[PDB]
């Protein structure tokens, strides 16, 4: 088949900047190249076709260029609605193949996460399971490390994380870390701690509790 | 006009098959290639196959050549996509899209190439798990601003609606994406931040609604 | 302009010729080794009709008076008036997938005038080599020779 690789795979920009996404093909595709824009939860919106030609209804700040095996999408100056994921797709050969996508997210100043730890409810412990939750609220950039420490032993393989998309107004992220233990293992230890390292924290922030 | 309308969001078990439909309108059905593209959760777009209704011209990605069948039915202008021997890997959002053909790149002169029109998409979950309502546990605030929430654990399938004070509380709320636990069940947490000033005076209730199971749970979150 | 194309394509012999109408495909070169240009009924034609003036020119469907019709060549009064654009030759695909010709695109037994559907109508000319031809009023077109 024809492999399509985009570059970069993630990009952080603010409103009014010029952006160029690169799309590379493992063979020449004779400028039969399309670009789509997808926002999370919606179907992809057609953007560019035939490398340069503009799809119907899209603004003039979008444009594409290239030839042979290398193409480029350029946004004149970004607008708030333009932050999304962008895919290229060759239609010179079958199967049609897409590129991995490029996520254009909003740039902002560094913001530290407010860290919160929540003990497992007494109600859940009756069921035989303890879910300890750690909340990292409103921070930037996305990259954070949560590590769990029970009686000061570092946990591995018993936690799951979930992060929200960038907020509509403050452009920050939020993250939850859930440590899941059986009731039996939960009652063998007393100190449950959530240690957070982020670019906005001069020193790691730890939140913790004892059973009771 | 020119739109592709999609529906048939379905939950299936491993080994079964699913048949997705795509009603086309606003263009000459016979001439355009109705293609199918799927997106697994958090992943990229994957082209599966295309049908050109006139000649019944079908072409599939080789990975799906022994599981997918795409059909035309030029009478009602409705493209269908049947995928069988369903796998957990087939959990995805399936899109219907209109693609141009060589008859349009030539002797048309009306612009618009590629896949220039898309359906809404229908979500298809493949799992061996059984429908179950969620257990809602509280994330009680701690001993000048505070945070509280609800742990909506162990439900199937997606989705689950969460709201605070029956919709009155919306500022500072974050409902996180659901995570698929190794049990086969999903779990989710929703949080909100509040002035610790009004912690005992104001009352906070999360409204969890899982209608796949006809379940609605509202639980008040209070300290201690 | 699109409605002026004959779409009477029924592959009753099951040769799969219709796929190369919509996709360039890979010409199947293995298996490869005198009418005047009148009027052609449209219901016998599948896909575009190309006459060569020698320059390649698409002929759209018309009625028996030359009025453009836009019925995809479905009514019996739809025709292709080939004798209205006069070396001159035309070609098209009939409904069961055979290449019809009148006099085709062959300027010589060796060379053939190139056009977007050359390899559909003549799958055995794929390994031919193309090059620009200028000749007088001047015609800008490309030819495919051995
Ligand atoms: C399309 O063209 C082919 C080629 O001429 C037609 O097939 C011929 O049919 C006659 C019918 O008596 C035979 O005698 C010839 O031997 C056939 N030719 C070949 C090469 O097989 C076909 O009938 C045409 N179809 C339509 C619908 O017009
Ligand atoms: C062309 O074909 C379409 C397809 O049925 C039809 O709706 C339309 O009326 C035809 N004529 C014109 C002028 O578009």
């Amino acid at each position: 088949d024809i492999q399509m690789t985009q570059s970069p795979s993630s990009l952080s920009a603010s409103v009014g900047d010029k952006v160029t996404i690169t799309c590379h093909a493992s063979q020449g595709i004779s400028s039969w190249l399309a670009w789509y824009q997808q926002k999370p939860g919606k179907a992809p919106k057609p953007l560019i076709y035939a490398a340069s030609s503009l799809q119907s209804g899209v603004p003039s700040r979008f444009s594409g260029g290239g030839s042979g095996a290398d193409y480029t999408l350029t946004i004149s100056s970004l607008q708030p609605e333009d932050f999304a994921t962008y895919y290229c797709q060759q239609y010179d050969d079958l199967p049609r193949t897409f590129g991995q996508g490029t996520k254009v997210e909003i740039k902002r100043t560094v913001a530290a996460p407010s860290v919160f730890i929540f003990p497992p409810s007494d109600e859940q412990l009756k069921s035989g399971t303890a879910s300890v939750v750690c909340l990292l609220n409103n921070f930037y950039p996305r990259e954070a490390k949560v590590q769990w420490k029970v009686d000061n032993a570092l946990q591995s393989g018993n936690s799951q994380e979930s992060v929200t998309e960038q907020d509509s107004k403050d452009s920050t992220y939020s993250l939850s870390s859930t440590l899941t233990l059986s009731k039996a293992d939960y009652e063998k230890h007393k100190v449950y701690a959530c240690e957070v390292t982020h670019q906005g924290l001069s020193s790691p922030v730890t939140k913790s509790f004892n059973r009771g | 006009q020119v739109q592709l309308v999609q529906s048939g969001a379905e939950v299936k078990k491993p080994g079964a098959s699913v048949k997705l439909s795509c009603k086309a309108s606003g263009f000459t059905f016979r001439i355009y290639a109705i293609s199918w593209v799927r997106q697994a959760p958090g992943q990229g777009l994957e082209w599966m196959g295309e049908i050109i209704p006139l000649g019944g011209i079908t072409n599939y990605a080789q990975k799906f050549q022994g599981r997918v069948t795409i059909t035309a039915d030029t009478s009602t202008s409705t493209a269908y996509m049947e995928l069988s021997s369903l796998r957990s890997e087939d959990t995805a959002v399936y899109y219907c899209a209109r693609g141009e053909t060589k008859m349009i790149t030539v002797l048309a002169g009306t612009t618009g190439g590629g896949l220039d029109s898309w359906g809404q998409g229908t979500l298809v979950t493949v799992s061996s798990a059984s429908t179950k309502g969620p257990s809602v546990f509280p994330l009680a605030p701690s001993s000048g601003t505070a945070a509280l929430g609800c742990l909506v654990k162990d439900y199937f399938p997606e989705p689950v609606t969460v709201s605070w004070n029956s919709g009155a509380l919306t500022s500072g709320v974050h409902t996180f994406p659901a995570v698929l636990q190794s049990s086969g069940l999903y779990s989710l947490s929703s949080v909100v931040t509040v002035p610790s000033s009004s912690l005992g005076t104001q009352t906070y209730i999360c409204n969890v609604n899982h209608k796949p199971s006809n379940t609605k749970v509202d639980k008040k979150v209070e300290p201690k | 302009h699109i409605n002026r194309t004959a779409l009477n394509c029924n592959d009753s012999l099951q040769t799969g010729f219709i796929t190369s109408l919509f996709y360039a495909k890979n010409v199947d070169s293995s298996g490869c080794p005198p009418r005047p240009c009148d009027v052609v009924s449209a219901r016998t034609v599948c896909g575009p009709v190309y006459c060569f003036t020698p320059s390649p020119v698409v002929v759209g469907t018309t009625d028996k008076l030359g009025i453009p019709t836009y019925n995809w060549g479905e009514n019996e009064t739809d025709v292709f008036m080939l004798e209205s654009l006069r070396w001159f030759g035309c070609t098209w695909m009939n409904s069961t997938g055979f290449t019809k010709t009148c006099g085709g695109p062959w300027i010589t037994p060796r060379c053939l005038v190139d056009y977007p559907y050359r390899l559909w109508h003549y799958p055995c000319t794929v390994n031919f080599t193309l090059h620009k031809v200028r000749m007088f009023i001047e015609h800008r077109f490309d030819a495919a020779c051995n």
